[PDB]
């Protein structure tokens, strides 16, 4: 895309990176931390038809 | 750091017993250099106090004391340039060199004040020189040029004749305030005498040893009656190097 | 200068100083505005 | 053509560090036309005088940088100094134009607010021009532009003096005063 | 361009040497001058309250006198 | 109505008088000259011959 | 294609019956306009 | 901070705001220097009071 | 993070200027690897334990997890009557007090990672120091293009030695003698019966390696502390020089402008110094120590 | 405020930087100020960068900076000739003059009073700006201001209806010729344009120093001369 | 050296000619040949009096009258 | 040294190894690096004529030679202002004083002609001390300046008593006066403040030291025979090289 | 602007000053000697022919006795040098040398007088005059005589 | 800008409050963001780079890599000076 | 904004900063975290006692004195520095640390560390040499604020000539109009001007 991002888009991420805690390390990182709706696990496991 | 810690002080490895009063008296004292510093800098003018090549922590070992060299050094030449600086910055001849103010306002009344200025601050630049913290031995090409002039069937001890002729003409001065050289004439050695009022560029000589013979140049550290032991000491921190490598710039 | 020195060492006598004290006078102007003096004139 | 031999390994760099001090073996093939079997020749004399006229443009660059320069920041200061040494490195070698490299120095980045540090210091702007002769003979005396050093400060000091001389000798037009075009005889 | 960018007329014109005390082959651009602390002097002078003409007379008469 | 960048823009147009221009900085450091952005006679409709 | 572009495409004039053309004129102009160009991460950066 | 008509006195809402606009610009990307400072008309002497 | 970047940036920069060694950067990064998997380790088992905060007198209970993960919050039921906001910052301030206890345990942790890591790059400046070839000068010497000058300022330094004049004494020395004292100690009359007691036992089990089963985690075996010596041991310069002279020069001219800016480090934490215990002054006054060079 | 009295007894104003700054140490000093020569301009895309003044692609200047005499005269001042040297001191920073039209189309020219005295009954003051013959310098010549051409053309061309001027002349020449400034005899007004005038002067001056050269090389002559008839 | 506004234009070098842009017409701005690209940016002044780009345009599916277009 | 094969024909130390060559070692079994068989008249080729060669060795010898470290004032050589060595004055300074020492000073001018087997056989009596040592220190103290050791500085403390004194006799209170004290066996001239020898010098690389010492010729640093030596010596006269 | 203290309309009817300076000897001197005027010293002495140095020294030391022995010689070169222009000698040169080198690092900001006086030193080596040969050479100021030798 | 050192105080800027930075109250020790070394690898790339490093070893010269990668050393008199031992791209000549 | 100023890692004084910690005055303690800067160790060792001197006595510190406390290393005397700050980071164009490092720490020593065009009789200094003096006698170590107003009568009744009543030169307070010209045409505005003299 050529889309072109103000220089603060980040902020409201950074802010909730900056406070978001985990209850515990995996939590905080787990490989399914993108994952967020059916359609994020289909385009993740769309190629694992298993 | 080096560029604000004020000019005369020594940071330390501090006690950590630094008081109160410790501290604060040092940092009264830091701003009273802060000001007078931030004063030289419009007293000031084209000449400076020549930094010398060695450490003086102590006294130029063996020769001179801490407090004897900083006397000299410190009130007695910072003086020379002051003045110098306060005569020449605004007459015809502002702003070339000493080797340009001593030679074109030398031998002269009417600047009388300008050429005893120019040549006693070159003077003390070139005792600065010739000391160093513990002796150079006569070199190789040093040694002969004085055996062709003060061998006559002689031993080891022809520098020694030389040191010899340097107490002797130290001594016949009397005013006890000037300068005794060793320089070379351009034909041939001679230790020349000099008041308070010239140096070896007025005289046009070559300076290759410079010794300081003021009355106040010992008065501390052995006082006007140890003269003898000052011009024999001074041997134990005179630099031959300079004194050879300036002769044989001069020869050819 | 001399009228505004004698004022100044007379102020400093009414008031309890000595007369040789760094003293400076200023017009208290009809609007409270102040204005040094200096002079005679 | 003026052709630069396109340069190779160990060939080349034998034909090419066996080359020796160009300069003088180019002054040896002019004066041997003073014996007997030969004649001096302006060709010859032509060959010396452009074989010491190499480093032409690296100097008519330096000194308009020196001296053409209102206010060089301070060129002394390793910052406008490296600005100097890679424009003038840069000038010579080709790489660059000598109107393009002194748009870069007189454009190259220095201090903030370098109007307002420059009217504390200088009256007219103007400053003094010894700090720049110094830096421009530092810069080709650390760049072997020269093969004998003193060359640099020569012609460095000896074409800035000559030009001291003609009526303002310090404004060029800018058409002129570098490669273009139409340049002067 | 900022590098190619660019009173004591009195001053000077009553005294020539209070001009070149420090400017006279090459300007001695580091030590302190005299018609420079005669233009403090002077702005002392000034709000001191003397008219223009006088303080310049005794900057002058000041400047001679040290001399 | 367009102005360069290092080129100063218009001076402000001072009051008539233009005694009190410099009186109103004496809030400011005591010894500060004219300012160069103030003017008692700027006038943009001024025709220039 | 000597530039490398799979995705464009240059007209010239509106049509080959609009004067000028020339091949002179023709490998002018494209080459100032691929000069002309400028790229996405210079656009981005000049507006910051 | 744009804020004479109080000294630049900031009410709670207005340091609310800041404490999220000085961040704001001190977690952008393009930000190397932040000079944060006191827009005083001509108005007041004050920075933030 | 920075301290130990810091830290192992001046220990290259150290290994560089005080031997022509260079550090492997593949070893500059498994030295902060193993830091950051340090506060990784301590992190996991910080998050399953807790930190209980209380708000006034104990009426709200927060319950939370050293990192600041509130868990659980028991009120008191005259505190669902203050208001939205005022509830808000009494469980703020209560969650804030737990934060305070769970913070503490993390600095009284990431002490031992200082120490653990300390333990970690002792046998590496150990290497560089504890070697004949080991020496530096009074940081006021005017080193000189010959050698160095000297000082004038507070005659007579201390200058120490940390090695003795003697023959070699190595660490490795020292363990072995450690455990050949162990040995005589566990044959001696009180040796063998405190080994039978429990304050014998208790030392045999939490240090005692070549005990370790054939499957248990921890040093299976006894080890002795690494041995580095710099001066006598060509790093990477060497493999660097070998294969390319640009990732030579490379490597070296970071190594160097890492010491460059830890010297530049000291020199701003000792220009701060001074200024806080009246040496300096807040603006250059002293140009000759800059200006007559 | 309200109630100050006390702290501010000793107020800690703001101190004198503008002063300050301008009273520091320039390394652009000048003994006699000069004001700079004006830049070349941008006259178009047809004229490119050109000066106003006669259209030259530079800055008229003598010597722009603190040392370029310093540095041209290097060596003299190692072997100490400079020291002495009025030729680095009366000419170390001579600039150009003020070689231009301060006011060029002349609207400071005449005097104010001269306009009062610029009427119908004063053909004194209207013939001393009018020719030998009557006629106007023109106004690439005598540059007037506006409404001196205006009140002169009417106030000629009036005293002429009413023969209180003559219908062709200058009455008052010679009587005018005191106010109008006579230039190109001895003194030299640096902004004339007549060249002729600037040669007589370049000669002259350079007619003296030759003199100077003459007597001394003849002084010279007659030394060597002396030489053999007093010595022999 | 060079402006950032690498070209500005309006819709309309006349007035009297307002062009309401359909919010395809909007969206096939936006759509270079596959690759979305709010690059160039068209400023469109919609129904509510509200003066937006053509991104929130396409984003609200409104169209405007025709402002400028600009990069 | 490269392990390219472009850099070793410009043996790159050649007139630098050449200089310790001929200064630190004897001419009967020696090397000698020449210009001739060299590149580009030995030196480096100036800057517009080779097509890069000369370019890129340059810039290696640069950035091997970059000086890296805070001076004496508080910079890094490259900071943006603050100069070294400006017109050369470090090596100004170094010149007009010289790595000079008082204590292998007296050394010399009280042995001054002895062969160092022939003073050490002497000092080491039967039992005393170890030749081997002594000499092994003698010789890394005497060339190659260091520190005496605990065990010839002792045996200088007793041998140049004399020279000692008569450096020790026109002291006043407060001067520093040469005393041989190994209170701690710190060698360093700085702990000592330079008194257990007479160095200005905290310590000083030892071959600008063995450089003006061997350019310090009392030393029989030619085998010849004597007066064949020196009318060659006179003959060709000051320019033998 | 005329420089200071130099005075204008300074005749030689107007009465002899006493300052020592170059332009007080020259105009002193316009009166004594009528009209000699040398290039140097050392026009003087090839009009004197094979008076030396010394030769003057030795006159001079007699001529007023609180002068030492060289310093007779020394007020002989300075009214030369000062009636003249000064020398260019090895002597003055390696005074100049040695002074400066003893004088040291100076107090103008950026070294300015320093580096004054080393675009000096350099100016007068051999290697100056090498490349002012150089240069003349590129400018032909010479003849066949000269390419021959 | 790593050779010139100004600014290489600024990474150890936190040493202004000795307390303070011994303290670590916060851990914004960073010039930008949390360590004076977060992510000197990735997040710099992060601008437009609009003036790329390119081809920068000399490992051999710019005459052999033109050389073996070109046909243009083959033919010198063509390249003018500036670009002598510059490109590394075989170029086809069109003649129009 | 003490606080804010003063915490913010780069707190770039000029000569109009001038720090009211003045709080009691308004019958409240002092707030804004400047308190710990004034317990700084390195303010109670270099002017002692105006550490509780500047909390207790209203009084205010300025550009020279929140220098010498060690507060901020850095200070201007430029005109629209923040201008010239904005546009050198224009001018710059590398966002790596390596870069932002120089483009930062080279206009600090360029526009703000008061190098070589400064002086310290041209900064405001509110706690000049003599009242260090004063302010280290009357005002350090004494536990209450009662303590201080005995221990400060005394130092009313301590005549002119005691051996400890230092004088100070005093940058006093400025009148409003600086002189009896302008005193004179202030007047004119409230009077009639007649219509000859």
């Amino acid at each position: 895309k050529i889309t072109f991002y103000s220089d603060r888009f980040l902020f409201r991420d950074l802010v909730n990176r900056r406070e978001a805690s985990y209850a515990n390390v995996w939590e905080m990182d787990d490989p399914y931390r993108f994952l967020q709706t059916e359609q994020d696990y289909e385009d993740y496991w769309g190629d694992n038809y298993d | 750091y080096h560029a604000y810690v004020p000019k005369g002080a020594l940071l330390k490895t501090d006690m950590l017993a630094s008081s109160p009063q410790l501290v604060t008296a040092v940092f009264r004292e830091t701003e009273a250099a802060a000001e007078r510093a931030d004063r030289a800098n419009d007293y000031a003018g084209f000449f400076s106090r020549p930094r010398l090549n060695y450490p003086v922590a102590s006294g130029i070992p063996a020769f001179i004391s801490r407090r004897q060299f900083d006397v000299q050094y410190n009130i007695f030449h910072h003086d020379a340039v002051a003045t110098l600086n306060r005569h020449t910055l605004g007459t015809s001849l502002e702003g070339h060199s000493l080797e340009t103010v001593i030679r074109r306002a030398s031998f002269d009344a009417t600047q009388a004040a300008v050429h005893t200025a120019a040549a006693e601050h070159f003077n003390y630049c070139f005792f600065y020189k010739s000391l160093r913290p513990w002796g150079t031995a006569v070199p190789k090409q040093l040694r002969e040029a004085f055996q062709l002039q003060y061998g006559r069937d002689g031993s080891v001890d022809v520098v020694e004749e030389v040191k010899r002729l340097f107490t002797v003409v130290v001594l016949s001065h009397q005013e006890r305030c000037g300068w005794v050289y060793l320089v070379w004439t351009g034909k041939q050695f001679d230790v020349v005498e000099f008041p308070h009022g010239a140096c070896p560029i007025g005289s046009d000589l070559i300076p290759l040893l410079a010794i300081n013979v003021h009355e106040g140049a010992y008065s501390l550290d052995y006082g006007p009656s140890g003269l003898e032991q000052y011009a024999q000491n001074y041997f134990r921190a005179c630099n031959w190097f300079l004194a050879e490598r300036y002769y044989l710039q001069a020869t050819g | 200068t001399a009228c505004l020195d004698a004022l100044k060492r007379q102020v400093l006598t009414s008031f309890g100083m000595p007369d040789g004290r760094d003293i400076e006078l200023g017009w208290y102007l009809p609007t409270l505005d102040t204005c040094p003096i200096h002079n005679d004139v | 053509q003026m052709i630069p031999k396109n340069l190779e390994g160990e060939r080349s760099r034998r034909e090419l560090m066996s080359r020796g001090d160009t300069e003088f073996e180019a002054l040896v093939e002019f004066i041997q036309g003073a014996s007997y079997d030969q004649l001096i020749s302006g060709r010859r004399f032509k060959k010396v005088y452009d074989k010491l006229s190499e480093n032409d443009d690296t100097f008519v660059w330096l000194c308009h940088t020196a001296m053409s320069v209102l206010n060089p920041g301070d060129v002394r200061s390793r910052l406008v100094y490296n600005h100097l040494r890679t424009l003038a490195e840069a000038v010579a070698n080709g790489e660059m134009t000598l109107r393009t490299a002194f748009r870069f120095y007189e454009s190259a980045v220095r201090s903030p607010a370098y109007r307002e540090i420059a009217k504390r210091q200088m009256e007219g702007g103007a400053a003094t021009r010894l700090a720049g002769i110094s830096a421009a003979a530092d810069v080709m005396r650390r760049m072997g532009l020269t093969r004998r050093p003193m060359a640099s400060y020569f012609e460095l000091y000896q074409r800035i003096v000559e030009r001291s001389e003609a009526m303002t000798p310090w404004g060029f037009p800018p058409l002129f005063q570098f490669e273009e075009r139409l340049s002067l005889e | 361009e900022p590098t190619q960018d660019d009173l004591r007329d009195e001053l000077a014109r009553k005294s020539r040497l209070l001009a070149s005390e420090g400017m006279r082959y090459y300007n001695i651009f580091w030590v302190r001058k005299p018609l420079d602390r005669m233009e403090k002097e002077y702005y002392e002078l000034k709000r001191k309250g003397i008219a223009h003409s006088e303080a310049i007379k005794k900057v002058l008469e000041g400047f001679y006198k040290e001399l | 109505v367009a102005f360069d960048f290092d080129d100063q823009l218009h001076p402000t147009r001072t009051l008539d008088n233009e005694g009190d221009s410099y009186a109103w900085c004496a809030e400011q450091d005591p010894t500060l000259g004219p300012h160069p952005d103030l003017d008692a006679s700027f006038d943009p409709n001024r025709r220039v011959f | 294609c000597a530039f490398g572009f799979q995705h464009a495409g240059c007209r010239i004039n509106l049509k080959a019956t609009n004067n000028p053309k020339s091949p002179t004129h023709t490998v002018e102009g494209v080459f100032e306009a691929v000069k002309a160009l400028r790229s996405v991460s210079e656009i981005a950066a000049s507006r910051g | 901070i744009n804020e004479p008509k109080t000294h630049q006195a900031l009410s709670g809402k207005t340091a609310s705001e800041l404490s999220v606009e000085i961040d704001k610009a001190t977690n952008a990307v393009h930000s190397k220097l932040t000079v944060l400072e006191a827009a005083q008309s001509g108005l007041t002497n004050y920075y933030c009071g | 993070m920075e301290v130990y970047r810091r830290i192992t940036e001046r220990v290259r920069g150290a290994l560089w200027a005080h031997h022509g060694r260079l550090m492997s950067e593949r070893q500059f990064h498994r030295i902060l690897a193993y830091v950051y998997n340090n506060k990784y380790e301590h992190q996991i088992r910080f998050d399953r334990m807790e930190v209980v905060g209380r708000a006034w007198e104990g009426r709200v209970e927060v319950v939370t997890t050293p990192a600041g993960y509130l868990k659980r919050v028991r009120v008191n039921p005259c505190l669902e009557e203050l208001s939205s906001y005022r509830q808000q910052q009494l469980i703020l301030a209560a969650y804030a007090d737990a934060c305070a206890q769970g913070r503490r345990l993390m600095e009284k942790a990431e002490i031992n990672i200082y120490k653990q890591f300390l333990k970690d790059l002792k046998p590496i400046v150990m290497g560089i120091r504890d070697n004949p070839e080991f020496y530096t000068v009074p940081e006021d010497s005017v080193e000189t293009v010959g050698g160095t000058l000297h000082m004038g300022q507070g005659p007579t330094p201390t200058t120490y030695r940390t090695i003795p004049a003697a023959k070699a004494h190595i660490p490795v020395d020292e363990i072995r003698a450690r455990q050949e004292w162990e040995k005589k100690w566990l044959n001696s009359p009180q040796g063998q019966s405190w080994a039978l007691t429990l304050r014998g036992k208790r030392y045999f089990a939490l240090h005692g390696p070549q005990y370790r089963p054939r499957g248990a985690p921890g040093a299976k075996k006894v080890t002795m502390p690494l041995d580095l010596p710099a001066p006598y041991t060509s790093m990477d310069e060497r493999r660097l020089l070998k294969k390319n002279w640009m990732a030579y020069l490379d490597n070296k001219h970071v190594a160097e402008v890492m010491w460059t800016r830890a010297k530049i480090a000291d020199r701003e934490k000792l220009q701060r110094r001074l200024q806080e215990t009246g040496q300096a002054w807040h603006r250059p006054i002293n140009k000759e120590a800059v200006s007559r060079w | 405020s309200v109630y100050a009295n006390a702290m501010a007894q000793f107020a800690i104003c703001r101190q004198p930087w503008n002063e300050y700054i301008n009273l520091l140490t320039k390394q652009d000093s000048t003994p006699y100020h000069v004001e700079p020569q004006e830049k070349p301009a941008y006259r178009g895309r047809k004229r490119g960068r050109e000066g106003w003044l006669f259209g030259q692609q530079v800055q008229l200047h003598y010597h722009r900076f603190p040392d370029e005499q310093l540095l041209t005269n290097l060596t003299r001042w190692r072997t100490g000739e400079t020291v002495g040297d009025i030729a680095l001191q009366q000419f170390r920073n001579a600039q150009p003059f003020d070689i231009e039209d301060k006011d060029p189309q002349g609207m400071q020219r005449p005097s104010p009073e001269v306009y009062m005295k610029l009427n119908y009954k004063n053909p004194a003051t209207i013939s001393r700006f009018l020719t030998r013959t009557g006629h106007m310098y023109p106004a690439d010549i005598l540059p007037l201001n506006p409404e001196a051409v205006a009140k002169l053309r009417v106030a000629k061309a009036q005293a002429v209806r009413i023969g209180l001027y003559p219908r062709f002349g200058n009455p008052f020449w010679f009587r005018s010729q005191k106010f109008r400034p006579k230039a190109y005899q001895e003194n030299y007004d640096p902004t004339t344009y007549s060249t002729k005038h600037t040669m007589e002067h370049f000669a002259y001056n350079w007619v003296q120093t030759d003199r100077i050269r003459r007597y001394f090389k003849e002084l010279e002559e007659l030394q060597k001369n002396a030489s053999n008839g007093a010595r022999g | 050296g060079d402006s950032t506004i690498n070209v500005i234009e309006p819709c309309a070098y006349d007035g009297k000619t307002e062009f309401e842009w359909s919010p395809k017409m909007m969206r096939r701005l936006m759509n270079t040949h596959g690759i979305h690209n709010r690059l160039v940016v068209y400023i469109c002044r919609t129904a509510d009096n509200r003066v937006i780009d053509h991104i929130q345009a396409v984003k609200e599916n409104v169209g405007g009258r025709g402002l400028i277009m600009v990069h | 040294q490269l392990n390219e094969s472009w850099w070793e024909p410009l043996e790159f130390g050649w007139e630098q190894h050449n200089k310790e060559q001929k200064a630190l070692v004897d001419p009967t079994e020696q090397r000698l690096i020449d210009s001739a068989s060299l590149p580009f008249g030995g030196k480096i080729p100036p800057f517009g004529t080779t097509i890069g060669i000369g370019e890129r060795i340059r810039e290696i010898a640069e950035d091997y030679a970059k000086g890296f470290g805070l001076g004496p004032h508080g910079h890094s050589p490259s900071h943006d202002t603050c100069q070294y060595n400006t017109l050369n004055a470090e090596e100004d300074r170094v010149r007009e004083l010289g790595y000079k020492d008082a204590l292998v000073r007296l050394f010399d001018e009280k042995m001054a002609d002895k062969d160092v087997h022939q003073w050490a056989v002497e000092q080491c009596a039967d039992g005393e001390a170890d030749v081997r040592q002594l000499l092994l220190s003698l010789h890394e103290w005497r060339e190659r300046g260091r520190p005496p050791s605990l065990m010839l500085l002792q045996v200088l403390s007793k041998y140049l008593e004399q020279e000692i004194a008569a450096f020790n006799e026109g002291v006043p209170s407060s001067v520093p006066k040469l005393s041989l004290q190994t209170v701690d066996g710190t060698l360093s001239p700085s702990g000592n403040s330079g008194e257990r020898s007479g160095t200005i010098w905290a310590d000083v690389e030892p071959t600008a030291y063995a450089l003006q010492y061997a350019s310090q010729a009392n030393h029989s640093s030619l085998d010849e025979p004597f007066i064949l030596q020196l009318l060659k010596s006179a003959q060709l006269g000051g320019r033998n090289a | 602007y005329v420089p200071a203290g130099h005075n204008t309309l300074s005749s030689l009817r107007h009465e002899l000053r006493l300052e020592l300076t170059a332009q007080s000897l020259k105009e002193a001197w316009m009166r004594i000697s009528g009209g000699i005027y040398f290039q140097s010293a050392d026009d003087y002495y090839a009009s004197v022919d094979g008076l030396d140095a010394e030769q003057l020294g030795e006159v001079l030391a007699a001529l007023f006795p609180y002068l030492s022995t060289y310093e007779a010689q020394a007020l002989v070169q300075c009214t030369l040098d000062s009636i003249s222009k000064p020398m260019n000698t090895a002597s003055r040169q390696l005074s100049r040398t040695i002074t400066a080198e003893a004088v040291g690092l100076d107090n103008a900001p950026g070294h300015y007088t320093n580096f004054l006086d080393w675009m000096g030193r350099l100016t007068e080596t051999r290697g100056f005059k090498t490349e002012h040969a150089l240069f003349q050479f590129s400018r032909r100021k010479f003849n066949r005589d000269d390419v021959r030798v | 800008f790593v050779d010139l050192e100004t600014g290489t105080s600024l990474y150890f800027r936190d040493t202004r409050d000795s307390a303070e930075a011994v303290a670590h109250a916060a851990d914004s020790k960073g010039l930008k963001g949390m360590d004076n070394a977060i992510d000197l690898y990735n997040e710099y790339r992060i601008v437009p780079d609009l003036y790329p490093e390119g081809f920068q070893w000399k490992h051999k010269l710019n005459t052999e890599y033109n050389q073996w990668r070109s046909n243009t050393w083959l033919t010198p008199d063509l390249i003018p000076q500036e670009h002598r031992g510059r490109f590394l791209c075989n170029f086809q000549l069109n003649i129009v | 904004g003490c606080g804010v100023s003063l915490y913010s890692k780069y707190c770039a004084l000029k000569d109009a900063s001038e720090f009211i910690f003045d709080g009691p005055n308004l019958g409240i303690t002092p707030y804004g975290g400047l308190t710990r800067l004034l317990a700084r160790p390195e303010t109670s060792l270099k002017y002692p006692g105006l550490a509780e001197f500047i909390m207790l006595t209203g009084t205010s510190l300025f550009a020279g004195d929140a220098l010498r406390l060690g507060w901020t290393d850095l200070f201007t005397t430029l005109p629209d520095m923040s201008y010239h700050i904005k546009d050198w980071f224009d001018t710059t164009e590398h966002m790596h640390n390596d870069a932002v490092a120089w483009q930062l720490g080279h206009l600090l020593e360029t526009c703000f560390k008061m190098k070589e065009a400064h002086s310290s009789a041209m900064e405001r200094v509110a706690i000049t040499p003599v009242r260090a003096r004063w302010i280290e006698d009357s005002f350090a170590d004494q536990p209450s604020v009662n303590h201080i107003i005995n221990t400060l009568s005394e130092i009313e009744r301590l005549p002119i000539t005691a051996k400890q009543n230092t004088c100070d030169q005093t940058r006093c307070t400025p009148y409003t109009l600086t002189s009896v010209e302008a005193g004179i045409s202030k007047l004119e505005n409230h009077r009639l001007r007649y219509t000859h003299s």
